[PDB]
RNA sequence: CGGAACGGAUAACCGCUGAAAGCAUCUAAGCGGGAAGCCAGCCCCAAGAUGAGUUCUCCCACUGAAGGUAAGACUCCCGGAA
RNA sequence: GGAGGUUUGGCACCUCGAUGUCGGCUCGUCGCAUCCUGGGGCUGAAGAAGGUCCCAAGGGUUGGGCUGUUCGCCCAUUAAA
RNA sequence: CGAGAGCUAACUUCCGUAGCCGAGAGGGAAACAACCCAGACCAUCAGCUAAGGUCCCUAAAUGAUCGCUCAGUGGUUAAGGA
């Protein structure tokens, strides 16, 4: 799971790290990894993740 | 330190990323040099300031301002070292532009210059070079003088021109 | 570079001026030019020639048009010299001059599966000082434990034979030219019939 | 419950080597094959690009590295011990030297094995490949 | 698309039949109005508090246990050998909410 | 008959230009010289170098994975310094 | 002050439901703290023959009398034993 | 850790003491009873962490800022020298 989200993450110019520090810097995000996931197969969701996460650490 | 610098009539000096070009009565006399440094010159006369008073910064200003002196003043008024060689026989003679010795060993010695060096045997047991590149001469009567350098008690062999040894005793 | 082809034929004696000599008769019979390889087209230089004509009742059709690319009878042995731009085809003559050093190579007799004593010129151990590998036997074959092993290499019985070998610096003797013979000092391998190259010194040596 | 998918992409790509470290571009090359750029499909196939270097003799050893850098590789007979090629003289085939760096890290398995197929080092400027019409790829990562 | 997060049940955009692990409300009774943290509605993708708005209710379809698993340990040279059973409780359910 | 020569990069070593210290110093940038040793060079193996390479030539496009077949191997016979 | 583990040891860890032991013979291969050979520095190195240190493991390193010997002594040679 | 015996040797021998191993699984230390983390009731394709980590193998910042070392030191000692 982990190995999967991290590509999509630096596909948009993030990371692992980052990405998921800024899904947790946002209170409202607590879907398991396995659902992120299932969004980096869906890749509009994922990119609207992305954009939500790198606007919680600004 | 060494900075001041004398710049003649005759040349000219480019200036690229710290590598000049170099000419004058005898041109192409290019070296490189480090970007590091600045390469510079106000017109009448040169100057390398170093940027940084790093050791290792600080080496390389020396060096190059030395490198720079020789190169230019190389093309202005050019290099000629003298040597002569000692002993019995120890002829030396040119052959075209090759200079045979002919000192002290079963056979005669040649060497074939590289370009830019001129061989001269203005007398028998007088050697001469003459050049630009003072490096290319230096490695070339180096090449000469090693055919036989003197030995340690009765000085056969090339010496620089004006040059003493030291003579250890034996029998 | 330059060579050719020929065939063993025997060994014999000879006197040049007084000394008497022992030559062996090479058969270097005329060699078409069959294929001339250059890199251009096919990354290499060379060249291919044949010997021994074959009967063209024997040949396969696609060898037959090898042949016919090049208008030469076809010839039980094809074989390629590196270097080698000649014209024509090659006759042994042209190739050499009397006295000229030239490498032989042809295959080595065949000895078949021999010991070690035949082989690698073993010792061999005492044919009655006790034992019961009278003769014959390579002893010892390792160490111990430390490395279990038994060494990549170790020499064995084995098959002695067939080796292709290169013989260096043979000197031409003689030529005669409207045979097509060649005698060459001293000895070359082969059985004798067996094929066998002549070719310039691999070293010419000062 | 896992989303797979099938092997259908097959991927070209043209890696540049001119001015680059090596192993930096290595793991690059490496991380490319294995194919963590893509959403790392499966363990179980390898969905990584073809990846076509470049220029590689215009590879850069940072350190002192073109010498005193060694290449030990044993021929099995014994003083056929460390065969060290180890230079720049390795130089004289450069395109190897690439190779056994990404091979270093490409997984030592029958799959680690196969991967190494996809790996077409190009010491010239020119490469065979514009068949499969390759697509650019920065040596910079971010 | 979407799945349930196992540790109790909240999930995302589905709509289909699926296990998960017990309820405790028996019957085809619960109705089960779970809240979801993402939808992909109008393939409008919606996350957050966003989606602390919208919840989806389901039916409970059928209490049921899983196809069976043995506990199995051992080790080494200290007899010591263990057999155990065990299905897992689940309660089936279809969705239909928004 | 052979070990070898020529080549290249090298070890100890020997130097050219040369600073940091307006000296000196083979080195700190740079460059040249130097071994029976390292690479190449000699002889032999080798594309199961599954990364399976090249070239020359031949048979062609048959009938319903199969079958008669081409080019072409084999079986068997007679032998061989194999 | 270190190094190496080749000596006599210490210790007692695997092996007493078996790990054959000293010398020779036969095959070898490796280290280098280099006996010869190659390249050097210094020498109280004139030359020649040396000394001693550095780099160097490609190859090479003899045959006999004494004793089971390893070893050692001796014969007679060696580029060297 | 504290002593004796030993050579301030020993994966040495004998005591005191704490912990582990014996009787201990799981993560780390490439590998590894003893070390560092942490005591396995069962099931999950859920979450936070310990030690330990985040270039590729190999999960996770080719993280950020001031330096330090150009030795592959890192990735095997000392008296002593520079
Ligand atoms: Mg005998
Ligand atoms: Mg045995
Ligand atoms: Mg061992
Ligand atoms: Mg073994
Ligand atoms: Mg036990
Ligand atoms: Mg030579
Ligand atoms: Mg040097
Ligand atoms: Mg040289
Ligand atoms: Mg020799
Ligand atoms: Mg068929
Ligand atoms: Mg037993
Ligand atoms: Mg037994
Ligand atoms: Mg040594
Ligand atoms: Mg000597
Ligand atoms: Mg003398
Ligand atoms: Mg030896
Ligand atoms: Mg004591
Ligand atoms: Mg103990
Ligand atoms: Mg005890
Ligand atoms: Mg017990
Ligand atoms: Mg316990
Ligand atoms: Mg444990
Ligand atoms: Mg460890
Ligand atoms: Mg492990
Ligand atoms: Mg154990
Ligand atoms: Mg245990
Ligand atoms: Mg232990
Ligand atoms: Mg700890
Ligand atoms: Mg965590
Ligand atoms: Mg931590
Ligand atoms: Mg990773
Ligand atoms: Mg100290």
């Amino acid at each position: 799971w982990i190995q999967r989200i991290n590509a999509g993450a630096r596909l948009h110019g993030m990371n692992y790290s980052t990405f998921i520090n800024g899904l947790k810097r946002a209170n409202i995000d607590l879907n398991r990894k396995v659902l992120a996931d299932i969004a980096a197969r869906e890749p509009e969701a994922f990119k609207a993740l992305v954009d939500a996460s790198r606007n919680a650490r600004q | 330190g060494k900075q001041p610098i004398a710049v003649p009539s005759g040349v000219t000096v480019n200036a690229q990323d710290g590598v000049f070009k170099v000419k004058g009565p005898k041109g192409e006399l290019t070296v490189p040099y480090n970007t590091e440094l600045t390469v510079r010159q106000d017109g009448d006369q040169l100057l390398v300031e170093r940027p940084s008073d790093a050791q290792k910064h600080r080496a390389l200003h020396g060096l190059t301002r030395t490198l720079v002196a020789n190169a230019v003043k190389g093309v202005s008024d050019g290099y000629t070292i003298n040597l002569e060689l000692r002993g019995v026989g120890f002829r030396a003679k040119l052959t075209g532009k090759a200079l045979e010795m002919n000192i002290g060993y079963s056979h005669p010695v040649i060497i074939e210059p590289p370009a830019g060096v001129t061989f001269a045997v203005p007398e028998p047991t007088r050697i001469d070079v003459s050049g630009i590149d003072k490096q290319l001469v230096g490695q070339v009567a180096a090449n000469v003088r090693k055919v036989r350098k003197p030995d340690a008690y009765h000085g056969k062999g090339v010496r620089f021109v004006g040059e003493q040894i030291a003579l250890k005793a034996g029998k | 570079m330059k060579g050719i082809l020929g065939t063993k034929i025997g060994m014999t004696q000879i006197w040049k001026n007084d000394r008497a000599i022992p030559v062996t008769v090479v058969l270097a019979g005329p060699c078409p030019i069959v294929q001339r390889k250059t890199a251009q087209t096919d990354g290499y230089e060379a060249v291919q020639i044949g010997y021994a004509p074959k009967a063209e009742r024997k040949v396969n059709k696609p060898m037959q048009g090898h042949f016919a690319k090049a208008g030469v009878a076809p010839t039980r042995i094809l074989r390629e010299f590196r270097g080698f731009a000649p014209d024509g085809d090659s006759v042994n003559v042209d190739i050499f001059a009397e006295g000229e050093k030239i490498d032989a190579t042809g295959t080595s007799k065949g000895k078949g599966t021999q010991g070690v004593m035949k082989r690698w010129n073993f010792a061999g151990g005492p044919a009655s000082h006790g034992s019961k590998k009278w003769h014959r036997r390579p002893g010892s074959i390792g160490q111990r434990k430390t490395p279990g092993r038994v060494y990549k290499g170790k020499r064995m019985a084995g098959h002695m034979g067939m080796e292709r070998v290169t013989v260096q610096n043979l000197e031409v003797v003689e030529i005669r030219a409207g045979e097509n013979l060649i005698l060459v000092k001293g000895a070359i391998p082969g059985a004798n019939g067996g094929l066998v190259v002549l070719r310039s010194a691999a070293k010419a040596s000062a | 419950k896992t989303y797979i998918p099938k092997n259908d992409e097959q991927n070209w790509v043209v890696v540049d080597a001119s001015g680059v470290p090596l192993g930096r571009l290595a793991t690059l090359i490496a991380s490319r094959i294995r194919g963590k750029h893509r959403p790392d499909f499966t363990p179980n196939m390898i969905q990584g690009d073809f990846v076509v270097v470049i220029n590689a003799a215009q590879v850069a050893l940072t350190g002192k590295k073109l010498d005193d850098k060694v290449y030990t590789r044993y021929t099995g007979y014994q003083g056929g011990l460390k065969t060290e090629t180890a230079r720049e003289a390795l130089s004289k085939h450069p395109e190897r030297v690439i190779e056994h760096a990404v091979f270093g890290m490409l997984p030592k398995g029958r799959q680690g094995r196969a991967m190494h197929t996809r790996l077409k080092v190009y010491a010239g400027e020119t490469h065979p490949h514009s068949a499969q019409k390759p697509q650019v790829l920065k040596t910079q990562p971010l | 698309m979407f799945a349930i997060i196992q540790t109790g049940g909240k999930q995302a955009r589905v709509s289909e039949g699926d296990v998960i692990r017990v309820e405790s409300l028996q019957g085809e009774a619960g109705d089960k109005v779970e809240l979801k943290a993402l939808f992909v509605g109008g393939e409008q993708t919606v996350f957050g508090e966003d989606a602390g708005k919208y919840t989806v209710q389901a039916e409970v379809v059928e209490h049921g246990r899983g196809k069976k698993i043995y506990i199995r340990k051992y080790k080494s040279g200290v007899q010591y050998r263990r057999r155990t059973g065990h299905r897992q409780n689940f309660t089936a359910i279809k969705i239909l909410g928004i």
